[PDB]
């Protein structure tokens, strides 16, 4: 059905910043939750931060609240997870997800549709 | 006949959807139908 | 076969004020008989006419009295059913519970001095669009008004009108916005002779013509 | 046909000018009240809303539609999709009045709620555009059907009951901008 | 018993376009009269047909203007709601929102020249067949067309025919696909005496047989 | 009456399905019938 | 209250040939006038009627020739729409969609020799209770059979009876159990003169009373 | 009139179950009808 | 949709007394039902006490039943937990909770919708 394309991974050190992107196959007139789960090494997958397609309705970890932004682009049908002021912990394989069943705020992040292949993303120090 | 909207009769009887009155005048809508209006003493307009 | 059927989506849900029924539980059951049982209101503005109740002005009292002083004018309010003035009011506090309304409002004047004491009074509507009411009776004879003295027949009314814009207004007054949608009404003491502390107990009730529109529950439960 | 052009008159030639033949016509689809019932997407909802018409979609079909006009009339119907019960105040209502089950609230099925709602507004028509304030870009508070509240909204759906529509106003396609005319991929089978 | 039903698969779930109605929750509300509110319009097609609105030429003008030149083409553009001339129109604003249309649309033509300033201009319609259009109007004699000179009447209307082999034709062309599946309509200055800038406006509106079909939603939002 | 496409009547009162006008004309139906048509001066068929 | 229903169980469900509608959803659409387009047909078996097709006989030719031999047995085929002489037809390509089938089956035969050549047929069928057909037209004139020569009528047309125990048949044989259910049908050449290489053209369709019974969708898709 | 099989009338107007046909002729059941049966010269029975 | 505003943590040491409250966002007229949890260090979180919001139908937890108070605040809609004789092991992460969805008592402690960012209440001996 939907594949996702996602943009922006890479390498740097700590204090920089990062974007990245993900655009979703088809466009589709549904309420789709965009969100980004990430998968340290040797750990296993966790949410990170999700964005409802209607609104700018933004959850977000515990781990990353002041730091990292999400938005959408109304227009290119686009969202954008800004991650600013890395750690060395931000090293993980990041994924987004599609969540196109349910659209409430309380289940914005357990159970997501389409995931598409993960970018990596590794900070040094 | 307040708060209901259906034209269909309804399916079941009178008897059992609410009680009955038995029997062995609206005050406020008279006392303010009988209210004073016009005027008092003569006019000059 | 049997009737096939649509179970449509959307349809269904318990809404607080649907206008449908419940199915009943308990058949035939006769109530006690209350033929002619005396005090019926079927409207609540039947009530609002006939029964008119007081205005509460400074010092929380229904009256005004009568100054010894170069000021002339008695009392001033907004037209609202917010206002201050009617706070304790029954059309006040019927129409707390509705969103619009629209119609005439009576003002009643009752003088309770004594014989020997004789006053003139004035009553002015003051539309909106001036920033400040007027203070004198020679600036407000301007606007709608009526006059009248003191004599055998102790009571006034004096009706004041729906004139605006929207064929309806609201019975709530938004903001801090000042400034209020409708106009004032101001009282004046056009002169008096030999009245110093006799008052002048002041009430309303609906008009012809009122009307609440829509209902509400708009207070903190 | 010649005609003088500076007096404005409405002017129709026909194909019979030149041996021609007007051939019979449906307009059921240009229709007003026809083409604007439709539920239509509201992209911005919070956990209390404002019913306004003009915060649809600037170039959706009634969107735009309603842009062409300058003044409107119409019910609505809403479809809401939300968390517990959604309440529902009239226009002119107190904030305060979303919180009390006094108002019409519905308690949510599964899907979601398919309401319809009169037309409360104190003014005989609503408008698009108002040239001036209200007070003592922006039109008046009062230019809304209402509002509804839930924990939190998902969708909101309207769609115009009885539209009557005044005074049209510009409307305007997509610009071209070099090409002969606006090229686009059109729907074809596969293979 | 009761009536037994068969709750049907497949139906119930919500349409946006279907013709079934929802359910009340707000009774006895009336509204304030809007009698002979002025300017109505029940059909968009007649705001379309009343009202003519401008085509945009090079530069983004509402008018050609006569060349002292040997060319005598001032203007041509494909028979098409999305062509770039009626990029500004309100009968292309229209269509945009429709699949399929058929019918007639007119052309006006009018001369704001002084008085001083004659001229005698032509227009075709060139049915699709050939590659290119023709470029002189001794060439584009042979399709339909119609001469006028400038006078006392500085208006003229010529109704482009809807000729084609479908009874429906696409408001929309499909891609890059060139040579447009209508014809063109070539615009000619036959000869003009002293009109070196004097210009001719052109607007279209929709004819009387003008129609479309399918309501869309077709923009980006 | 515009895409409503049932036979049957409804279910609610009209005092409850949409609200009511109250009293105390298409300009643009009238203003394009009345749009002029034909020729003008002489026609030499 | 409201009316109660008992929504039953087995019912509802989609069944892909019921014999019940959808609901709409896009209403008000014309469509263009196709009054008296020719070439319409609303039964399979007006077609099958009045345009027969071709058998194949071996080598996949749709006639048989005469034959310079002792022989005078030109072809012999079941009286099956699943035969491998039917299986190019018309009628058969129809009846390989249906369950069961009951009536009469037209055969034609034309003559394509030469004007000074001449010839005598015969076409027996052969009713179900011998293992194997005669091939002689002497022993198989005791069926029910038809002879004819050839002159100035090219065309020959023989009905083949439905004659059986059930009243109705399958369009289709079993498995490879032998001796068809119904007959089969044997052409004879009884003379000819100076017929060497002529041919006699073989082709099927229904009869008066031709019947297709119960349909079905049986092809590996 | 095929592969319906409900007598109740549509709850559905005819002009919202399926489309319009304007105007402005079986061929092969008149020609399957024309067909010649019978015989041709003489019969002798 | 909603979000929890908590308030009133802090330190203390044993035999000290605190009080938490939280109030929602949102004034909705559902019969949400606040709770409160605590997520011990280096364990994970845990139940405590809930309260219902038509009556005050309270839950508690066995650790705490008779030294922990919760109560409700119908005018000002909010609601608080009076932690009295607190106990060296007290200290934790302390979360309240929204479960708008089901009111019963039997489920009162299982499936919250909202939680709103936890407060640190650390009591030492």
């Amino acid at each position: 059905q939907v594949q996702l394309q996602e943009s922006g991974g890479g390498l740097v050190q700590a204090g920089d910043s990062l974007r990245l992107s993900c655009v979703p196959s088809v466009r589709t007139s549904d309420n789709y939750i965009m969100g980004w789960f990430r998968q340290p090494p040797g750990k296993e997958r966790e949410f990170v931060a999700a964005i409802r397609r209607s609104d700018g309705t933004t959850k977000y970890a515990a781990s990353v609240k002041g730091r990292f932004a999400i938005s959408r682009d109304v227009a290119k049908n686009a969202a954008y997870l800004q991650m600013n002021s890395l750690k060395a912990e931000d090293t993980a394989v990041y994924y987004c997800a599609a969540k196109y069943q349910s659209t409430f705020y309380s289940t914005m992040d357990v159970q997501y549709d389409y995931w598409g292949q993960g970018t990596q993303v590794t900070v040094s120090s | 006949s307040g708060n209901t909207g259906s034209i269909i009769n309804n399916y079941y009887m009178q008897q059992y959807q609410n009680s009955m009155d038995t029997q062995l005048n609206d005050w406020f809508s008279k006392l303010a139908s009988s209210a004073f209006s016009g005027l008092f003493g003569a006019l000059l307009a | 076969g049997i009737v096939p059927v649509a179970c449509s989506d959307g349809y269904g849900g318990l809404v607080t004020t649907d206008p449908k029924t419940a199915d009943p539980v308990y058949g035939k059951v006769y109530n006690p008989p209350r033929t002619n049982y005396p005090g019926r209101f079927t409207n609540l503005l039947d009530v609002a006419e006939a029964c008119p109740t007081f205005l509460c002005f400074d010092d929380g009292k229904p009256y005004v009295v009568t100054r010894e002083d170069e000021q002339r004018l008695l009392a001033k309010f907004d037209v609202s059913l917010a206002a201050k003035h009617m706070s304790n009011t029954y059309l006040s506090g019927i129409a707390q519970y509705y969103a619009q309304y629209s119609g005439t409002i009576n003002l009643h004047f009752m003088f309770t001095g004594s014989t020997d004491s004789k006053a003139r009074y004035m009553v002015a509507y003051v539309p909106p669009g001036v920033e400040t009411p007027p203070d004198t009776p020679e600036r407000a004879a301007h606007c709608i008004h009526a006059e009248w003295d003191t004599g055998l027949n102790s009571k006034f009314t004096f009706s004041i009108p729906y004139v605006s814009a929207a064929d309806y207004a609201y019975t709530a007054s938004d903001v801090a916005e000042t400034t209020n949608v409708q106009g004032w009404v101001c009282i004046y003491q056009i002169t008096h002779g030999k009245a110093q502390n006799d008052t002048l107990v002041v009430s309303v009730s609906a008009g012809k013509d009122f009307e609440l529109r829509l209902p509400i529950d708009p207070r903190t439960q | 046909t010649t005609s003088a052009g500076e007096s404005a008159d409405p002017v129709t030639t026909t194909v019979e000018n030149y041996g021609g033949e007007t051939q019979v016509q449906r307009r059921h689809h240009t229709d007003v009240g026809f083409i604007m019932d439709r539920f239509v997407k509201i992209n911005n909802t919070n956990p209390t809303h404002v019913i306004d018409l003009m915060q649809t979609h600037q170039h959706g079909l009634v969107g735009a539609l309603l842009r062409a006009a300058t003044y409107y009339f119409s019910d609505l119907e809403i479809v809401v999709r939300h968390e517990g019960n959604l309440t529902w105040v009239p226009n002119g209502a107190p904030e305060a009045a979303l919180s009390n089950a006094g108002n019409p609230t519905a308690y949510n099925k599964a899907p979601f709620t398919r309401l319809a709602l009169p037309y409360t507004a104190p003014h005989r028509v609503l408008a698009t555009v108002y040239n001036g304030t209200s007070k003592y870009t922006q039109l008046p508070a009062s230019f809304n059907f209402g509002a509804i509240r839930a924990t939190d909204i998902s969708e909101l759906l309207v769609r115009m009951k009885r539209a009557e529509l005044y005074c049209p106003r510009p409307l305007l396609a997509v610009e071209v901008t070099a090409q002969d005319r606006h090229k686009q991929k059109i729907i074809a089978p596969a293979k």
